[PDB]
């Protein structure tokens, strides 16, 4: 999936699926 | 919204450049100039004017329609296209400066400019000369006896300040017109302000006398 | 006009109790 | 009368006008008004009735004019139908006269005959053979005759008017204006409109009944060619043609019950007319754009007549098109066009407009492909109604303020807690009247309220938005006119929606009950110009007093100035208003005394108040030299009245340390103001006594939806009610001159409102313990009041209805103890006055009942053998009037008081009342043809001792009765009302086996109201017990349905009668639902289930299919009653798709059809949840109604149906297959959301099927919030 | 032209 | 006192009509604003006078008249300042009037391209509307909350504040339109907004999380009928800053 980046509220990052 | 902006940015910029202007300001392009006027009026009403409201408070009939549409749009610059005015609240602020600049530039086309310079109150007073030129739309300049009417003179001043002048000939004709009002204190004050605005309009840098 | 006038009778006085 | 009839032959039009007016006026103010109208009508027709004799043209004009002034007084011995048809026939004769001044007088008379038809003439002119059952002439063929049997007289009348004045007989030709003058053409077009209002099919006639010669006339001409007068040169003729269109559109939509295609199809087969109802709308549209303002005013009146019926019809888009096209008239130069637009817009229901706007797509685009919405409510509210509060004409501002008040109840807004959509908003409106329950059960000034008000949230929200908008325009006001119009609007809003009741609507924030914008209104009355407009100023004072009164029960305490104010932020506002009031009342005191200006009321040193003195001095100077004594708009009196009223209001917040330094100054002002406004000055003296004596408030303090509104809330309120059915003063000498002035004024005046107030003052003075025998020196005033009864009894005292209750309250007080020198009056004498006014006078409900109400409240609540004797005499007076519901309310009181004092007296009196009431009900002698009266009777039957009703025989013998006739609505309503009153007793105070055994032992027949009995009673020609009872109720349903559907809307019944039929049917159907749904009436339920399946025993009884044909006709007009019928059909297991596919509009607009469509599906879902052992109705809902189930999935019964589908594998499979065959209509954001909320719980054995639907159809959308929800649900199904 | 009424008789008008 | 104040309102409106003739009715190129300078000095003395007379609502009326004039005359930054001075003078006594004035200041900051300033005025309004108008609001304050919600979400999608400037109120507002966890649907509506507008805002806030520009372009044409023209300008700026970011010099 995507998840929210922790360093910026508007940035999202992928996690393995 | 990016596509309305792309088409209207192109129309705005193409009419600002003298080499593109002189193509559309020509007899060969009359049907193209009429399309620009029809399309801009149509886009403006489709965005700004709700059903049951109005925008304000021989030659083919499309030519006469173009003159009326540009005259109504040049009137709308006080009201519907005045940025942040109480009647602009139906137009999104990104369309307003484009539509202003386009309308001022379309009103300078030879096709419509003579018609658009006439204060609408003089048609109501019943003036009706036979036009004659390249397009069948070249009216005379307004008789100075109408410019003794305070409202007709304010409405004339609005149109000459808004459109500017398209040639040395037109500057000299509006100069001769305004001098003819000096030869009541209120029309002297209006003519002193109008002649000041006219001569100062020569000081505009890239192209003198073109407000757009 | 009134009946006190018209029958020549004096009007009353108010007092508590 | 003979002295004025003699002048009807005069050459002078003026002498004839004086004679005609004087003659009818003398009759109108006589004692025997109906006898003198009949005598005058004898004389007037006597002057012309030998019609073969040539009469004087002057006399014809004088008599036609006198009849024209008389016919509005006949609208209601008495005038007969035969005499009234002679007026009509004589009018038709004089339209063919040579002199067209007589034709004008006859058409003007005919216009009053159709504008205000006398009821016997109205029945005659609309009936199918109604009269037959008892320069030169232009008519060139057979137009029928007035006496024909094949058609109603109005068909002939419209032909005559058309052929005389409008149509030549040749198609599309207008009659020349030299052949008939345009004044006569306008009168003739408007007489046709007034006839079409009564009988629409008169418009569809071929002009000639037998053709003219086919050589000169090759095509037949229709009457509908009069719509060619829309293009005529004269403005009044064009406008009269637009008025004809509006009346024609409205009347077709009322005479057809919005079933236009059926009604038009019948008329097209009878006449051959290709004409359409839609053909009128472009004629209204072109005439709103007329060059003449008079034509434009008339086209606006035409839209006001038809816009709402268009919006309710299958032509509802043309309704929106007309609302759009009138908005341009806001910019009109003519003030009468502006006010007609404001009156037009005030008729519109914006809930219905919001429904229509939501269904519209292409209509939002107009002629020019517009982007965005119509926003009609926002444009009407802001750009017309609130915009015209700024109008320079005060007449337009006044109309705009009134139109705004009519709009607040009709506004719709999204996200409201009471109504999530406009179909729910229209449904709750339509249910609110017909499903109203049958129920019943030191004075503070206006604008105060101590009890918790239980307000409607939707109305508080609508009011909040309106007050915010009008307050914004008041803040940003750049013009004096807009400031004035916003103050008038807020003042009137604060009257129509009182601030102390609607405190959340009036909440701007300041006290965190409310004070709204009080500081904003107080800024105006300190400003230099606003006080000098007396109208805007009196509106500011009234609004300021109302806003400061509405704080009270949260601003009251228990500092040294204004001690009762605990909210000390309000004390500046109150001191500002109070000192202002004393200054402006002192200005009036100076102006009324003529004393030149030169301490709180002192103003001689303030320039703003000296300007106000000179405005008021000028307004009073014009009054001194004029005599318009009825004029209510006189601005000095109006201003002074409002000042004294607002002072009287603010004195509820005052106590003796506020007023004690100040009272002698206020009484000095009131002494000067008293001669100009005696009544409001007396009210101020009463409040000023309540402040001195500690008797005022300052000294005497300490989610819903369609299932809910159409069924569940009415039902729950009804079932709960049936369950409950089984259970320092030295200052007094300052007031003496003003009290003596009030006493004197009572003995000189004829103003009953002054006299009523002086009695209220004396009643308050005896309660405040003033010595009456020193105030009334020798019983002079009481002697004068007793002398007034002689004139009141004989009917010589004009407005005595207003004075009676205050005299009886004053006499009742003055009787107490043996106080003062002697007892002034006794209860025995008060009983003799009351039996005097009861004996032989005018109507009880205005005279004897208002006299009883004080005496009954004293002797049974507040006041021993002499007393008990007088109480028994009052009960014998009440039993003489028991037919009136106001004395049943007095019987509820005496029963509630004897139930507490002595149970054996309560049992005896309850038997005595029931033994009188039940015979009266059996004979229709009770005045119960009203919702309030039926509710009072229902309450009396709960308050009677239950031993009074114990053997049900007397109830049954009073219920199982026929009326003397069914030819009149009043008789049918009284009869059904008595049955509904008794049926409620049987189903709440008795049990099925008690009632059914007593029915069998009394041998009642089901044939008591068979169709043969009903049919003869409509002409006026006077075996189980469960089957007997069920037939009786199921026959009454058919009677009510027939009378609601068939009876013509204004001809045969009043508007009050039409709603009471619907309320009777709502009450009846709610009883049948309690019988079949409670389980407490199991034998009656089984019998009704058998009866609904039967043939009519041949022709003897109404069948289910005949009851359904009437109920199906009600869909377009009474959707709340049709939904109760749907509920009964499911309770008797009638599940035939010949009903359900019609009401649910099953595939193979009108708002009332949508209410029934949704309500029917919801009710059917509530049924199948109780029938899950049956597969067919589960499958049928899914296969045919999947979209509607998903749209309605928030309604509790449809939610339960969807949860039942989730528990069944095959049903969940059909649900997925049905979504898969409609997913293209589900693709809209709100519908896809609802679809996925349904699919989330789908059965475990269908997980591959629903997953296949997700990836194939639902996963690929621009709506990212929904594509994420599909992804999550799809992942859960692979995990499953 | 000829008319007929109930309370009035049968009457004639000059076309 | 009140007569002197009245005369100053008329004497200010004289210069202000004179300015409107030169600027708006004649469109004079030589119209340097000597009458506007005289009108602003005249009302400066009159506001001082109404506040010494202790009647803030009558001073706020002058501030609204001058603010409206400066907006019409093409100076929205000067208008936004005078609208906030009117709001501050109204707020202790007339909360709805103050919200109306702050709404016009926010429109003026948007005309002046001062989007971070507009964002802060909408947050002040949404606080004051909950504080005086209440979790359901009364109908007049509810229409203000609905404006502030939609405007703040589009302003936050335009500006995208760092964690240092994502205030608790901004984070709390945005999370209603966002997902907390990988299997969350996103939150359900509290009934503040129409369901269709709420679903389109959630879709927009989610399309900017997953960088779906084709979805943002589709949602822009779909939301056009539902928004005010001011909000359609905000949503245009979100799609414009998405495709052609500011601050790169290109």
């Amino acid at each position: 999936y995507l998840i929210r980046s922790s360093f910026n509220w508007f940035v999202f990052v992928e996690v393995p699926c | 919204s990016l596509d309305l902006q792309a088409g209207l940015d192109c129309c705005c910029l193409a009419l600002q450049l003298p080499g593109l202007w002189s193509v559309v300001s020509s007899t060969e392009f009359v049907t193209h100039a009429c399309s620009l006027i029809h399309c801009v009026h149509f886009i403006l009403e489709a965005v700004a004017v709700q059903p049951g409201e109005q925008l304000l408070s021989q030659n083919p009939k499309y030519i006469t329609a173009a003159c009326e549409m540009v005259a109504e749009m040049v009137e709308s610059l006080q009201s519907v296209l005045a940025l942040g005015h109480k009647r602009n609240s139906g137009v999104p602020a990104f369309l307003t400066p484009l539509l202003r600049n386009i309308i001022i530039s379309l009103a300078r086309l030879p096709l419509v400019n003579s018609y658009t310079r006439v204060p609408p109150l003089v048609w109501k007073l019943g003036w009706s000369p036979k036009p004659g030129g390249d397009f069948g739309t070249a009216f005379p300049e307004i008789p100075v006896e109408f410019l003794q009417e305070k409202e007709v003179f304010k409405e004339f001043i609005y149109r000459i300040n808004t459109l500017g002048w398209t040639s040395r000939t037109q500057f000299e004709e509006t100069w001769a017109t305004l001098l003819g009002v000096l030869v009541r204190t209120q029309i002297n004050v209006l003519a002193v302000q109008a002649i000041t605005s006219l001569v100062l309009s020569a000081m505009t840098v890239p192209v003198a006398g073109n407000p757009a | 006009x009134d009946i006190w006038c018209e029958t020549n009778k004096q009007t009353g006085i108010l007092v508590l109790c | 009368l003979k002295a004025f009839i003699a002048n009807l032959k005069s050459s002078s039009p003026t002498i004839r006008r004086t004679a005609a007016g004087s003659a009818v006026s003398i009759c109108q103010h006589s004692r025997r008004t109906q006898y003198f109208y009949s005598w005058l009508l004898n004389v007037l027709l006597g002057l012309l009735v030998p019609v073969e004799d040539e009469h004087s043209t002057l006399l014809i004009l004088g008599v036609l004019l006198t009849l024209r002034y008389l016919v509005p007084l006949l609208q209601q011995v008495s005038p007969s139908a035969e005499q009234l048809v002679q007026v009509y026939e004589l009018t038709l004769h004089h339209t063919q006269h040579q002199d067209h001044n007589v034709v004008t007088g006859a058409l003007e008379l005919l216009q009053q005959l159709f504008r205000t038809p006398p009821p016997e003439l109205l029945q005659t002119l609309t009936a199918v053979g109604g009269i037959g059952q008892l320069k030169p002439c232009r008519i060139k063929g057979d137009i029928g005759q007035s006496t024909d049997d094949d058609s109603a007289p109005l068909v002939h009348c419209v032909r005559l008017l058309s052929a005389s004045f409008l149509l030549t007989g040749g198609k599309n030709v207008l009659v020349p204006d030299r052949d008939v003058r345009v004044s006569v053409k306008a009168l003739a077009l408007s007489c046709v409109g007034a006839a079409v209002a009564l009988h629409p099919e008169s418009f569809f006639s071929k002009l000639y009944k037998v053709p003219l010669d086919t050589t000169e006339y090759p095509e037949e001409q229709y009457v509908s060619d009069i719509l060619n007068y829309i293009d005529h040169g004269d403005p009044q003729v064009r406008g009269a043609t637009a008025i004809l269109c509006g009346t024609l559109i409205c009347s077709i939509l009322s005479r057809s019950r919005f079933h236009v295609g059926d009604w038009m199809g019948t008329i097209r087969t009878l006449t051959g007319n290709t004409f359409s109802l839609a053909d009128c709308i472009p004629l209204l549209r072109k005439t709103l754009k007329d060059e003449s303002s008079v034509t434009c005013k008339l086209a606006c009146t035409a839209v006001r007549n038809c816009v709402m019926s268009l919006c309710s019809s299958s032509y509802s888009e043309l309704g929106l098109q007309l609302i759009i096209d009138v908005l341009t008239l806001r910019n009109s130069s003519y003030w009468l066009v502006r006010t007609e637009l404001l009156e037009t817009l005030a008729e519109i229901d914006f809930r219905l407009v919001s429904f229509l706007e939501a269904k519209a797509e292409n209509l939002h685009r107009g002629a020019h492909h517009y982007t965005g919405l119509l926003k009609l409510q926002e444009r009407v509210l802001n750009n017309v109604v609130i915009h015209l509060l700024g109008d320079e004409d005060p007449r337009v501002r006044h109309v705009a303020a009134a139109s705004l008040i009519r709009l607040v109840p009709k506004l719709f807004y999204k996200c409201d807690q009471g109504q999530a959509d406009p179909v729910v908003a229209v449904a709750r409106d339509q249910s609110s009247v017909y499903l109203k329950l049958l129920m019943h059960e030191t004075r503070i000034y206006r604008g105060y309220n101590l009890l918790p008000s239980i307000t409607d949230v939707t109305m508080e929200n609508n009011l909040s938005r309106v007050i915010a908008a009008v307050s914004h325009e008041l803040i940003t006001s750049t013009t004096r006119a807009l400031t004035f119009g916003c103050c008038e609007a807020l003042c009137l809003l604060s009257t129509a929606f009182p601030v102390c009741i609607w405190s959340l609507g009036w909440h701007c924030g300041p006290p965190l009950c409310t004070v709204g914008m009080a500081t904003m209104i107080l800024t105006l009355l300190s400003s230099a110009w606003f006080p000098l407009d007396l109208s805007a100023h009196q509106d500011a004072l009234i609004l300021a007093g109302n806003l400061l009164a509405a704080s009270a029960p949260k601003s009251l305490r228990s500092e040294e100035v204004w001690p009762a104010l605990g909210d000390r932020a309000l004390v500046p506002m109150v001191e500002q208003l109070f000192s202002h009031l004393l200054k402006v009342i002192n200005i009036c005191a100076h102006v009324l005394d003529d004393v030149a200006p030169g301490s709180l009321g002192s103003f001689y040193h303030l320039p703003s108040y000296l300007k106000l003195h000179d405005v008021l001095k000028a307004t009073h100077a014009n009054y001194k030299v004029t005599l318009d004594l009825q004029n209510s708009t006189e601005k000095f009196g109006g201003f002074l009245r409002s000042a004294l009223d607002v002072l009287s209001q603010i004195l509820e917040l005052a106590t003796l340390q506020d007023i004690g330094k100040c009272v002698e100054e206020i009484l000095g002002y009131l002494k000067s103001c008293f001669s100009r406004e005696p009544m409001m000055a007396t009210v101020c003296v009463q409040q000023l006594l309540k402040t001195l004596f500690g008797t005022n408030l300052a000294s005497q303090f300490d989610r819903p939806g369609l299932y809910h509104y159409c069924f569940m809330a009415p039902y729950t309120h009804f079932t709960q009610a049936l369950a409950d059915a089984s259970l320092i003063h030295n200052h007094i000498r300052l007031f003496e001159p003003l009290v003596i002035k009030a006493l004197k004024q009572y003995t000189t005046t004829t103003c009953v409102q002054l006299q009523k107030q002086v009695l209220d003052l004396l009643a308050q003075l005896v309660q405040l313990r003033v010595n009456y025998c020193l105030l009334d020196s020798d019983q002079v005033f009481i002697g004068f009041v007793l002398k007034q009864f002689e004139y009141i009894e004989v009917g010589q005292f004009r407005e005595s209805e207003a004075i009676i209750p205050n005299i009886f309250f004053f006499l009742v007080l003055l009787s107490y103890e043996r106080y003062h020198s002697k007892q002034i009056i006794g209860i025995p004498k008060i009983i003799q006055l009351c039996d005097g006014i009861m004996a032989s006078g005018r109507k009880a409900v205005t005279h004897a009942i208002p006299a009883l109400q004080p005496i009954v409240h004293d002797l049974f609540v507040l006041r021993g053998k002499e007393l008990e004797t007088q109480k028994e005499v009052v009960v014998s007076m009440l039993l003489r009037l028991i037919q009136y519901h106001q004395v049943l309310e007095m019987f509820i009181l005496v029963l509630q008081q004897c139930h507490k004092e002595n149970e054996d007296k309560w049992k005896r009196l309850s038997r005595q009342i029931a033994d009188i009431i039940l015979p009266m009900l059996a004979k229709q002698q009770m005045h119960i043809d009203s919702h309030e009266a039926l509710g009072v009777l229902n309450t009396l039957f709960e308050i009677l001792a239950p031993s009074s009703l114990r053997p049900v025989d007397m109830l049954l013998r009073s219920m199982f009765v026929t009326p003397n006739t069914m030819a009149s609505v009043s008789t049918v309503q009284l009869w059904i009302s008595g049955i509904l009153a008794i049926l409620r007793v049987l189903i709440s105070q008795s049990t099925e086996d008690i009632v059914l055994s007593r029915i069998q032992e009394l041998s009642f027949s089901p044939y008591l109201i068979s169709c043969t009995v009903i049919n003869r009673l409509r002409d006026g020609d006077s075996n189980l017990p469960e089957e007997t009872f069920s037939r009786f109720l199921l026959q009454l349903v058919g009677i009510l349905l027939e009378d609601i559907v068939t009876k013509q809307l204004k001809v045969e019944m009043s508007e009050q009668q039409h709603t009471f039929y619907c309320q009777e049917l709502g009450t009846l159907l709610m009883c049948l639902i309690h019988i079949f749904k409670s389980g407490m009436f199991r034998r009656i339920t089984a019998a009704a289930t058998r009866l609904f399946r039967s043939d009519g025993c041949g022709g003897s009884f109404y069948t289910l299919d005949s009851l359904n044909l009437r109920a199906r006709s009600m869909i377009t007009t009474h959707p709340a009653l049709v939904l109760l019928w749907c509920q009964i059909l499911l309770l008797v297991n009638h599940t035939d798709y010949r009903w359900w596919a019609e009401v649910q509009q099953t595939p193979k607009g009108m708002c009332n059809r949508e209410i029934v469509r949704r309500g029917a599906l919801i009710l059917f879902c509530d049924y199948v949840c109780q029938n899950l052992h049956d597969s067919e109705h589960l499958t049928w809902l899914i296969v045919n109604h999947i979209q509607d189930l998903i749209s309605l999935s928030h309604e509790p019964p449809v939610q339960d149906f969807i949860s039942a589908v989730h528990r069944n594998s095959a049903a969940s499979g059909l649900f997925i297959q049905a979504i898969q065959s409609r997913c293209e209509n589900l693709s809209t954001p709100t519908m896809l959301k609802k679809t996925l909320q349904c699919l989330e719980g789908i059965h475990l054995s269908q997980s591959g099927a629903v997953l296949t639907l997700y990836v194939d159809r639902l996963l690929c959308t621009p709506f990212r919030v929904l594509a994420r929800m599909v992804d999550i649900l799809a992942c859960r199904r692979v995990e499953m | 032209y000829t008319a007929r009424y109930l309370t009035l008789g049968t009457l004639h008008y000059k076309c | 006192g009140p007569g002197e104040a009245l005369a100053l309102t008329e004497a200010a409106r004289l210069f202000l009509r004179q300015e409107r003739d030169a600027r708006q009715r004649l469109v004079c190129p030589a119209a340097y604003g000597e009458p506007l300078q005289a009108a602003a000095s005249a009302l400066g003395a009159a506001v001082r006078l109404h506040l010494e007379l202790g009647q803030p609502a009558a001073a706020a009326a002058l501030c609204l008249e001058l603010a409206a004039a400066l907006r019409d005359l093409g100076q929205p930054a000067a208008a936004a300042g005078h609208f906030q001075r009117a709001a501050q003078l109204q707020l202790p006594q007339l909360p709805l009037a103050a919200l109306q004035a702050l709404g016009e200041a926010a429109s003026c900051q948007l005309l002046a391209r001062d989007y971070t300033g507009a964002l802060a005025v909408f947050t002040r309004m949404q606080r004051l509307a909950r504080e005086h108008g209440s979790p359901a609001a009364l109908g007049a304050f509810s229409d203000v909350l609905v404006r502030c919600e939609v405007s703040r979400v589009l302003l936050l999608l335009l500006l995208q504040p760092p964690p240092a400037k994502l205030l608790p109120e901004h984070a709390q507002t945005l999370e209603k339109y966002s997902w907390e966890a990988f299997d969350s649907h996103g939150q359900e509506s509290s009934g503040q907004l129409p369901e269709e507008l709420f679903l389109l805002l959630q879709s927009l806030v989610m399309a900017t999380h997953e960088k779906d520009t084709e979805a943002i372009k589709s949602l822009q044409v779909e939301m056009w009928p539902l928004l005010t023209a001011e909000q359609n300008h905000l949503l245009h700026l979100v799609l414009q800053e998405t495709i052609s970011p500011s601050g790169q010099g290109v």
